[PDB]
């Protein structure tokens, strides 16, 4: 009913002039019919004279000035809820899985206000991943953002998939994987792997909804795709009342896309070419990810730091919202740990006694020292042995190897792969299990009894089976 | 119930306006509505859109008036009525903001009901003049031994808490607020600093934790938290320390004392950058606004120790500055360093290496320093500064063939370093700061092994309390260590060392 | 206590959508006509007070 | 360069100094990465070259130590001799 | 005016809302009583343990 | 109270030095210390059983 005409196309900026004199609002989605296409333009500015400047989501090829533009009447609305599970959805909320129409009920506008200060939960809580090394030494925040540092090849995807498995078991949640600006090769690989792991089961429920934004999509689409993902996760929190995982691979692309969009909108370049809007862009992302009375969206956010420079404004702004870091590490994978979470380089701001309890914190601190003493001592051991070291020091050194072994938990996703039964050692059980080892009540059964097992009971059962 | 309160609110809608200045948006893009109208408009006047968005009019341009939106662009649309509130930025001031977490506007975001506003005072108010100032001499304790001795803190004077990104900088600051509880509880109002924490750009989850920590330590009765969270709009973020400053003025004006902690001005900077660049004002160094020096200086100059003619009051301030990975040469850090007088420079290496607080003694300085400091605490801590200086220099000499002299330094120094570790969110009293340092200065701790330093510390305090809480009370009330106290104290320490 | 608080918000949102239902009725009514007269005379009173 | 590096799935860094050093290809072995990695090379060649990467990395580390001077233990000089070859 | 119209309309036309206590129950934790008020177990009865102990440790003083 | 018991306990530990055969005598003493310390934290943990049906 409200129509305008394209009057300029210059790059991905499309100026639509409305003759109606009842112009679309800022952030409303306009749509253009195109021959093989629908083209969503998001209203970015009102330039006055009833001319609105809009940012193109999809390509701007072969547009003809004077093309009739239809106002969709609100922001881009994306289908939401359970029907999205196991679908690959592009930014404009159309299935690109080619499994036919999503056939969703509600669709929600992608721009949505973050919860108010009062609305936020006032207490910090720990999300139980189950994963022993994670729960003990880098405990996940409930509804926080956990930074994942590490590239691929450090078992990044397998880690992600085990988190998906474990939350689906332990918190009964659903997950949204948002491929923000992902390399399409990796996207194919991921989709394949998720079907192989069976987190996505084609028939039956899929633990994860995929929203994928290839780098191939124009700057507008790669910016907004993060918000599309976010909206689905919000529905799962508010409506479905779940604790939700929101994988965001990777935050640098969120920033980078925003930079490009800003430049196109002709805002004077900010420092090292970043957007002037850098802080509020990030603000709108990160503040929507939160614990509320309804539930939580816990976001696992992969961070690829540009040029390994982690002091560039994009990293600096990112790190401002990360509450934990999990450092998957080549070196730790060399030791043959599953996952490969480096115990001394994975930090959590929710590590403290005030969150995990004094008992846990004491245990974790003791573990930190038990491990850390061995990592330094190991240089002395390699030159002159652990027999040079005091008998009690040697105990700590021996125990360190037992602890290190005990930090490997076989993965449920890897049942499909390697065939080692998944263990999802509960948080209380994990703390108690390591506590018993610290109290040296199992510093008497083989180092190898602790390798790739579950609870402390499973160390015992393994020890018996090793002897047998 | 829920119906009755709602019915009351609707009933509380009444009256009709007598509007007389209106605008129509010409174009709204990038949070910069350019309005046709508003013929008479004060600079930075608040204007209210038909959507209900609030704005300021930072640019009064020749033909149009460039409103900066305090809301989101989402609800502002072209041609929209722009009512003229007719009041330049003002925020409620009064004792009513005690125990109230308020947003920049003043609306309680902790929803503890409408503020008991005793005035609304403008957000831009010029700093006290040369003659209104009077020299600083009244101590303010921190309950952190290192802060209180190495870099003593006075009143109405500003020093940085400058350090590397999220090295729990906020924790160091928060500790100070907790320690003010001890004096605050005390009825003498020359012993009541009513602290204000200005949470700039901090995510709402973080501020929830802050609110919770404050409630847990029951500190929400001398606290006001001005909050401009990450989500909150860049104009709100820009005006947030300025708004906060006005709150400080009421306490200062009342002749009371207070401590306002602007945390972190680095996020204030980013917001000003966003405003200026978006308003197309000429850019400058490091893409920060040209007059950013002027902005920071205006804020930082409002902190003042008043003269007795203008009623002796103060408004101690402690801005917290985030170094962008350690670049203290960076344009926003350099400017701030110049403007303030003193720095406390937390160092990331120390933090990681488990020395918490992670204050780097070398890079901490106070330019007011010992001028305000408990006399007792000054006496027993001249040595401490010097010892630590030696320990730093002889630190690297650990790398073998070690002189007896170097070994004495190393032992005394290592024990001292261990002693100044303090568990975050635990403050201490001056009467318990003074003894601990006395032991270290007299080298009593040298005998004690490093592992036992921790045990020694708490034990020494309990021992001192049991043996002579008379001594402690004398230290507390006299505030000056008498030779007789230093004698008795040495005896007590010797006795404690023996057990 | 938690579910009680949940009920207070839920009630507020229920009565909110009920208020929207009242709005749709009001904008249909020839109260829509009668209140134009009310506004007219009210503006007459306001503008005369100028 | 920043833009392209992100887009691409591997980097095959060359280095001018190593060109002068006479290593042609002048591939800077440490900066060169393949984020698509081994599963694209011949199975035989994968088996033989299993620790070749580790050895080279060790050679680089050892070489740095070696240029800070001082006599090196024989195990390190095994690395040095192997590394050179 | 319009204030009155809305006020009137809302107040009059809605003043009951759903409210079933039973539905509330689903969303809250159930009260159930403590278990195991177990009296302590008695052990080491008789000087049987003591006579055994005096004998058992050869070193009764060295 | 515990303090009468503990003065006699630790005094007896320093007496137990002057003999040998305190092989598990001291371990019994440690256990007595443990459970004594347990009741003290127990007594600190307690809240009155009934709800504060004044406010809540």
């Amino acid at each position: 009913p409200i129509t305008g005409k394209v009057t300029a196309v210059i790059g991905a900026i499309v100026d639509v002039h409305f003759e109606q004199s009842e112009l679309p609002a800022i952030l409303n989605a306009l749509e253009i019919k195109t021959p093989q296409g629908k083209l969503v333009l998001e209203v970015a500015q009102h330039l006055g004279e009833n001319t609105v400047r809009t940012i193109a989501m999809d390509g701007t090829e072969g547009l003809v000035r004077g093309e009739k533009v239809l106002d969709t009447g609100g922001p881009i609305s994306v289908p939401v809820g359970r029907e999205t599970l196991g679908r690959i959805i592009n930014v404009i909320g159309e299935p690109i899985d080619e499994r036919g129409p999503i056939k969703s009920k509600l669709r929600k506008p992608i721009h949505a206000d973050p919860p108010s200060f009062a609305e936020q939960s006032t207490s910090a809580e720990i999300l139980e991943t189950g994963i022993k090394v994670v729960d003990l030494l880098a405990p996940y925040a409930r509804g926080g953002k956990i930074g994942l540092f590490g590239g691929a090849g450090v078992g990044k995807t397998v880690f992600i998939q085990e988190l998906i498995n474990n939350i689906a078991k332990a918190h009964g949640g659903f997950s949204v994987f948002t491929g923000v600006g992902e390399r399409t090769r990796e996207g194919n690989d991921l989709y394949r792997e998720m079907k192989e792991t069976g987190v996505i089961n084609l028939e039956g429920e899929s633990k994860v909804a995929l929203v994928f934004g290839q780098m191939n999509e124009p700057p507008g689409a790669r910016a907004r795709v993060a918000l599309t993902g976010l909206t689905i996760a919000e529905y799962f929190r508010d409506e479905e009342g779940q604790d939700v995982l929101l994988f965001i691979d990777n935050i640098f692309r969120f920033t980078q896309a925003g930079s490009e969009v800003s430049a196109l909108l002709g805002r004077i370049p900010s420092a090292v070419g970043y957007q002037p809007t850098l802080a509020t862009d990030m603000g709108l992302l990160q503040e929507r990810i939160t614990t509320t009375k309804k539930g939580s969206v816990t976001s696992v956010q992969a961070v690829y730091v540009p040029a390994d420079d982690l002091t560039d404004p994009a990293p600096a702004t990112t790190f401002a919202h990360l509450d934990a870091t999990t450092v998957l590490s080549r070196g730790i994978s060399e030791l043959g740990i599953y996952p490969a979470v480096d115990p001394l380089d994975s930090k959590s701001r929710l590590l403290d006694a005030a969150v995990v309890g004094q008992e846990h914190y004491d245990v974790a601190s003791k573990v930190q020292e038990t491990l850390q003493t061995y990592k330094s001592l190991q240089d002395i051991i390699a030159i002159l042995g652990m027999d040079e070291l005091s008998e009690q020091d040697k105990l700590t050194v021996e125990r360190a190897r037992k602890i290190q072994r005990f930090l490997s938990q076989p993965f449920a996703v890897a049942e499909v792969f390697t065939g080692i039964p998944g263990k999802l050692v509960r948080l209380k059980d994990t703390v108690a299990s390591f506590k018993a080892v610290l109290e040296g009540k199992y510093d008497n059964i083989p180092e190898h009894a602790f390798y790739m097992v579950g609870g402390i009971e499973d160390v015992v059962a393994k020890a018996e089976k090793l002897a047998a | 119930e829920v119906s009755s309160i709602l019915e009351e609110r609707i009933k509380g809608v009444s009256d009709e306006a007598n509007l007389n200045e209106t605008g129509r948006v010409l174009a709204v893009g990038d949070g910069i509505a350019r309005v046709f109208g508003l013929n008479n408009i004060q600079a930075e006047e608040l204007v209210e859109f038909s959507s209900g968005v609030k704005g300021m009019a930072l640019n009064l341009e020749p033909g149009q008036v460039g409103i900066v939106l305090f809301g989101s662009d989402r609800l502002v649309k072209e041609g929209e009525l722009v009512k003229r509130t007719g009041n330049i930025v003002d925020v409620p001031v009064g004792p009513g903001l005690l125990g109230r977490v308020v947003d920049a506007l003043g609306n309680p975001i902790d929803g503890k009901g409408p503020i008991d506003a005793a005035g609304r005072s403008r957000a831009q108010v010029k700093a006290p003049g040369i003659l209104p100032r009077r020299s600083v001499h009244e101590p303010v304790q921190t309950g952190l031994k290192a802060v209180d001795a190495l870099v003593p803190i006075g009143r109405g004077q500003r020093e940085l808490i400058i350090g590397d990104r999220q090295t729990g900088k906020t924790a160091v600051a928060l500790d100070t607020i907790l320690n003010q509880k001890r004096w605050n509880n005390g009825s003498d109002e020359s012993k009541k600093l009513y602290c204000v924490y200005v949470a700039v750009g901090q995510k709402r989850s973080t501020v929830a934790q802050l609110v919770q920590t404050l409630e847990q330590h029951d500190a929400m009765k001398y606290s006001i938290i001005v909050a401009a969270t990450a989500s909150e709009a860049a104009p709100l973020q820009y005006l947030a320390p300025f708004t906060a400053a006005s709150i400080g003025e009421w306490f200062r004006d009342n002749g009371k004392h207070a401590l306002i902690v602007y945390d972190d001005l680095s996020k204030q900077a980013v917001a000003y950058r966003q405003l200026s660049l978006l308003l197309r004002r000429p850019p400058g160094r490091e893409a920060y606004p040209g007059d950013v020096f002027y902005l920071h200086s205006r804020l930082l100059e409002r902190a003042a120790k008043l003269s007795e003619k203008e009623g002796s009051g103060s408004l101690t301030a402690l801005p917290v500055i985030e170094t962008q990975g350690g670049d203290v040469s960076a344009y926003i850090p350099t400017n701030v360093i110049s403007i303030t007088d003193g720095q406390i420079f937390l160092e990331a290496e120390l933090f990681y290496k488990g020395i918490r607080p992670a204050i780097n003694v070398g890079l901490s300085v106070s330019r007011v320093g010992s001028a305000a400091q408990v006399k007792a605490l000054k006496q027993v801590a001249g040595s401490l500064k010097l010892f630590l200086a030696q320990y730093r220099e002889v630190a690297a000499f650990a790398q073998s063939d070690l002189d007896a002299s170097t070994k004495q330094t190393l032992v005394r120094g290592e024990r001292l370093t261990q002693l100044l570790k303090q568990n975050q969110y635990s403050p201490l009293a001056t009467e318990e700061q003074v003894p601990l340092i006395y032991a270290g200065v007299n080298g009593h701790l040298d005998g004690i092994e490093l592992s036992r330093i921790g045990e020694f510390e708490s034990s020494f305090l309990s021992y001192l309390k049991s043996n002579h809480n008379e001594l402690l009370t004398e230290i507390r009330e006299k505030g000056e260590l008498s030779k007789e106290l230093l004698a008795s104290l040495k005896s007590a320490t010797e006795s404690f060392v023996a057990t | 206590v938690r579910y009680e608080a949940s009920l207070r918000q839920l009630e507020q949102r229920q009565l909110a959508k009920s208020v929207i239902s009242r709005v749709q009725s009001e904008l249909g009514n020839p109260k829509f006509q009668e209140k134009v007269l009310q506004q007219s005379i009210s503006e007459i009173e306001q503008l005369l007070s100028k | 360069p920043t833009n392209v590096i992100s887009i691409t799935d591997g980097q095959i860094f060359l280095e001018a100094e190593l060109f002068y050093k006479g290593i042609r290809p002048a591939i800077n072995v440490g900066l060169s990465v393949s984020r698509v990695g081994s599963a694209a090379q011949v199975k035989a060649l994968k088996q033989v070259a299993g620790s070749l990467k580790l050895f080279l990395a060790q050679y680089r580390e050892v070489a740095a130590f070696a240029q800070f001077g001082s006599d090196l233990d024989a195990s390190t000089k095994q690395t040095l001799v192997r590394g050179e070859r | 005016n319009v204030i009155q119209d809305l006020y009137l309309r809302e107040l009059k036309d809605t003043k009951l809302a759903p409210s079933t206590l039973q539905d509330a129950e689903g969303n809250v934790k159930p009260w159930n009583p403590p278990q195991k008020p177990n009296l302590p177990e008695l052990e080491l009865q008789g000087p049987e343990a003591l006579k055994a102990y005096t004998e058992q440790n050869v070193e009764t003083a060295h | 109270a515990k303090s009468a018991a503990n003065k006699l306990d630790w005094a007896k530990v320093i007496s137990s030095l002057r003999i040998t055969g305190s092989t598990a005598t001291q371990l019994s003493s440690f256990k007595k210390r443990n459970d004594e310390a347990r009741r003290q934290l127990l007594e600190l943990q307690s809240q009155p059983t009934e709800v504060d049906f004044s406010h809540y």
